[PDB]
């Protein structure tokens, strides 16, 4: 995968 | 028995030193960047709500503070992990300060490790998403990271979103006919449910995550 790029992505939370 | 490590959020000199140390103590290092479920142990410089950390939690890995590897170096062998777990009272006492987000991620890693490893000791390996059969409906840029995170926790990701898949599906996550999926006993949920399921001390209320078209079911 685009692991280095995707690593930045913070998963969404209702918190 | 066979220790397999990945490293995250560490400085360069650390990374080189710890890879050298792990190999010297008879461990394997997975140097590739994406989470690899072959690993047993992950050493992370700080918790983050990202794919690599959340996948380690969903799989119930040891999520450890770097002081673990300093203790191993002094001993000359891999030592007992519990007092070096990010969520452990021993580490939370060790830190000068921790933000609420990082504390919650640290406690989540420990909670899932305890649950998954207690069952592993009894001869069953199941991740946080065991029994999930998932339809993904997200932006193409996000699809691969959601798939990797779900598979890390034991979920099956179904091939696409066509109606025949609604019978086996348990969950459909959207950032396709939603009302028909909901009518076929599929939880149709916003994507926030996945992180919140891993992070919250009790299972989130699905009603708070239910997609509009599914609210009736
Ligand atoms: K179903
Ligand atoms: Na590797």
């Amino acid at each position: 995968g685009a692991c280095f790029k995707d690593a930045e992505y913070i998963y969404p939370s209702l918190e | 028995k066979q220790y397999i490590f990945q490293l995250s959020s560490l400085n360069p000199q650390e990374r080189i030193d710890y890879c050298h140390l792990i190999e010297k103590l008879g461990g394997l290092v997975i140097e590739k960047q994406c989470f690899d479920p072959t690993c047993t142990h992950i050493v992370v410089g700080h918790p983050l709500r990202n794919e690599k950390y959340l996948a380690s939690v969903a799989a119930g890995k040891w999520v450890l503070h770097r002081s673990y590897l300093e203790a191993c170096r002094t001993a000359g062998h891999f030592v007992q992990e519990e007092d070096y777990e990010w969520g452990s009272s021993s580490i939370l006492d060790v830190l000068t300060g921790i933000n609420v987000q990082q504390r919650r991620l640290a406690l989540a890693a420990m909670r899932w490790r305890k649950k998954i490893q207690q069952r592993q000791e009894s001869g069953i390996v199941e991740g946080a998403f065991s029994g999930w059969k998932v339809i993904l409906h997200v932006d193409q840029s996000r699809e691969a990271g959601f798939k990797r995170l779900l598979q890390s926790g034991g979920a099956k990701v179904l091939p696409g979103h066509s109606v025949p898949l609604f019978k086996e599906a348990t969950h459909l996550f959207s950032d396709v006919n939603i009302a028909e999926a909901a009518a076929q006993n599929v939880y149709c949920l916003r994507t926030e449910y996945i992180a919140d399921y891993l992070m919250q001390e009790s299972p989130p209320h699905v009603e708070n995550y239910c997609l509009p078209e599914a609210i009736s079911f």
